[PDB]
């Protein structure tokens, strides 16, 4: 039985840590909300 | 219950110790998260008890309380923010340029930052602060490394 404590405000915060690429990527998704690559 | 606005950590305890499963965004009295953390199940806030209102499985999304209420979309230029919130770590904004998944149905932001599943339900931020999706629902890709999908619902 599941249950939610909260952990911050959302706000934009200046001189966060900075990474990660950003990949063009063909996916499908099937009916189960499922995604995969496309080939 | 705790009907603040902001994020919180989704814990059970039916299994060992008290484990996170997923994360969430409370905004106008609703609660917004991602099918697979819930199952659709029913959520305590302290004595307070939170009832699923809409859910699509398709989507990966569930509202509590109320209709689903973020309605921001990536402007497709931007850097944004994963306001990520791993398995017992303290809240951590994470600035990054989005990628793009390509389906048969239009073009979606995606994030390729790998975290724990449990940081599934983590909020995506705009430079004004709105939620522009939740993170939790993509791909592993040739490498082994996770790229999540800018996941967004609609409001009526
Ligand atoms: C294999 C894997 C790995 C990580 C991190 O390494 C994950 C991190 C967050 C969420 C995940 N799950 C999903 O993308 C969806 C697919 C279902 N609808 C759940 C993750 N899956």
């Amino acid at each position: 039985d599941m249950y939610i404590e909260r952990a911050g405000d959302i706000t934009w915060e200046k001189d966060a840590e900075v990474t990660g690429n950003s990949p063009r990527l063909d996916v499908a998704l099937d009916e189960s909300g499922d995604f995969s690559l496309v080939e | 219950g705790e009907t603040t606005d902001g994020v919180y950590r989704v814990m059970t305890r039916r299994l060992l110790g008290s484990t996170q499963v997923g994360v969430g965004v409370m905004q106008e009295g609703v609660f917004h998260t991602m099918w697979h953390v819930t199952k659709g199940a029913a959520l305590r806030s302290g004595e307070g008890r939170l009832d699923p209102y809409w859910g699509d499985v398709k989507q990966d999304l569930v509202s509590y309380c109320g209709p689903w209420k973020l309605d921001a979309a990536w402007d497709g230029l931007s850097e944004v923010q994963l306001l990520a919130v791993p398995p017992g770590e303290r809240a951590k904004n994470i600035q990054t340029l989005p990628g793009i998944f390509k389906t048969k149905d239009g073009d979606i932001g995606a994030v390729a930052l790998d975290y724990p599943a449990g940081t599934s339900g983590s909020p995506i931020l705009d430079k004004c602060g709105r939620v522009i999706g939740l993170y939790g629902n993509g791909v592993v890709i040739k490498n082994g490394s996770y790229v999540s999908a800018i996941t967004q619902g609609k409001r009526e």
